[PDB]
């Protein structure tokens, strides 16, 4: 009943307040950026300049270390993301977060970080986080209706009868290729 | 108060020492002594060169059994791989040790114990008299079903005078049971074991069908595999549909060769019905 924009309003307002960062374990088709965007907007009013959502990349580890270190002492939460990208700077995150355990420093503080499901994550940053996964629906008509509603509106309206058929037999054959995969030998034979 | 997993393997070990394994393990030299070497036949080289590996993955069984058996009930150092064995046979999974050996099939252990014997026993009618090839081989039961294929149109390259490379494997599905008598005749090998997943052979008509509701694989009858010169060129038929046999239902680089069975439907229908043959699947009698 819950859907997932109510779940992670809950499990960010009811606990997670400080010293406990909320993990987004993402599969391919979603974006943690844009629901923690809206439910940030309701409790705190953000224009993004008070909480920041970096994305880590070669280069940008020395500007997130600043942000974290600046949001500590502020008050004003850091959304991470794409945090496998770097496997070396984790275990410095590591160290960092257990400085400002005992340093405390803050209320009203939070690090959102966003990982893809990968081996040679640091156990002790999954360890202390509340993790939430935000599966995308299974199913030959929500994998059917995902295929279209990826195309641009703008792009395909434009395309004219013939072109715009063949999109949708192709979206389809797209959607019935990944449906098969479910079933094992009998259907594939190869992931 | 559940048996423990050091009892459990205690059991299992009583059951293959009850059994005579030991005795099981074959005597190459008595074997190829039988055999003259003058008269010596394809047939004959491929049993021998599986009785060779079933011999090797006897005396490994045995051998590792023993050995744990002995590291049980006596004073002996526990190896790592022996304990791993231990736990392997409580969960009632196959040991990776014995899987690496002969077939890769994905059974519990008292059904691949119990199939090793069907093995076992399918060699023990080829020890006596060798030269006398059973009627209707049993292709489920190879350790190289692929090595006996090859051999099926060696037998074929020596009756009529033209190259082995030419000859491909046809396979026609026949009407008669394990009943029938008429051994080996001319040309192929009568073969059983073949067991159809994704589609149902009708047995009356000769064709395949759509699979009936809640059964889920269809064992085919007896399979007279042919040996027979390829088309000259590249050509597609509708009433045979070109279905791959795997050794097991896992179905994954296990592909052994591609059968040709009669359909009325059109081919591109039994393709994207996943439709295959497999050796085995535990739908196998008694």
């Amino acid at each position: 009943k819950l859907a997932f924009s109510e779940i992670l309003e809950s499990v960010i307002n009811e606990d997670s307040e400080s010293t406990i960062p909320i993990f987004f374990i993402l599969s391919p088709g979603s974006d943690p950026v844009k629901e923690v965007e809206k439910i940030a907007k309701k409790k705190r009013i953000e224009p993004g300049k008070n909480f920041f959502n970096i994305a880590l990349g070669q280069g940008q580890d020395e500007i997130a270390r600043r942000r974290i270190e600046e949001g500590n002492k502020e008050g004003h939460w850091v959304m991470l993301q794409n945090i496998h990208l770097m496997p070396t700077w984790l275990i410095e995150l590591e160290k960092i977060l257990d400085s400002y355990s005992g340093e405390a420093g803050n209320s009203e503080f939070r690090l959102f970080l966003s990982a893809e499901p990968s081996t040679g994550i640091p156990i002790g940053i999954l360890d202390r986080s509340i993790k939430l996964t935000n599966e995308p629906p299974a199913g030959l008509k929500a994998n059917m209706k995902r295929a279209w509603t990826y195309f641009s509106k703008e792009e395909i309206e434009d395309k004219d009868p013939k072109i715009k058929s063949i999109l949708f037999a192709l979206c389809f054959f797209h959607s019935t290729l990944i449906e098969r995969r479910r079933f094992g030998p009998k259907g594939w034979n190869m992931s | 108060i559940k048996s423990s997993n050091e009892m459990a393997s205690d059991l299992i070990k009583q059951l293959l020492e009850d059994s005579e394994l030991k005795n099981k393990i074959f005597n190459m030299e008595e074997i190829k002594n039988k055999i003259d070497a003058e008269n010596k036949g394809p047939y004959q080289n491929v049993f021998l060169q599986e009785i060779e590996y079933m011999n090797a993955l006897l005396s490994e069984i045995v051998k590792d059994l023993e050995e744990i058996g002995q590291g049980l009930s006596g004073l002996l150092t526990v190896s790592e791989n022996m304990e791993m064995i231990i736990e392997s046979i409580a969960l009632s999974r196959v040991p990776a040790s014995w899987q690496k050996l002969a077939y890769p099939s994905k059974r519990g252990l008292q059904s691949w114990l119990a199939n090793l014997f069907q093995r076992i026993e399918q060699l023990n009618i080829f020890r006596d008299d060798p030269y006398s090839i059973p009627r209707v081989v049993m292709i489920s039961r190879f350790f190289n079903p692929q090595s006996f294929l090859t051999a099926i149109m060696q037998v074929i390259s020596r009756a009529k005078a033209y190259e082995l490379n030419k000859l491909y494997i046809q396979t026609e599905i026949t009407k008669r049971s394990i009943e029938e008598i008429e051994g080996a005749a001319k040309e192929g090998a009568y073969v059983y074991g073949f067991i159809l997943e994704g589609a149902r052979w009708d047995y009356q008509l000769g064709q395949l069908e759509e699979s009936k509701p809640k059964e889920m694989f269809s064992v085919l009858p007896v399979t007279y595999c042919k040996a027979i010169p390829l088309p000259p060129e590249g050509k597609e038929d509708k009433s045979l549909y070109q279905c791959p046999v795997y050794k097991t239902e896992d179905r994954g680089n296990t592909y052994v060769f591609t059968a040709q069975l009669k359909t009325r439907f059109p081919p591109r229908k039994w393709i994207l019905a996943g439709v295959a043959i497999i050796m085995d699947v535990e739908g196998v009698s008694d």
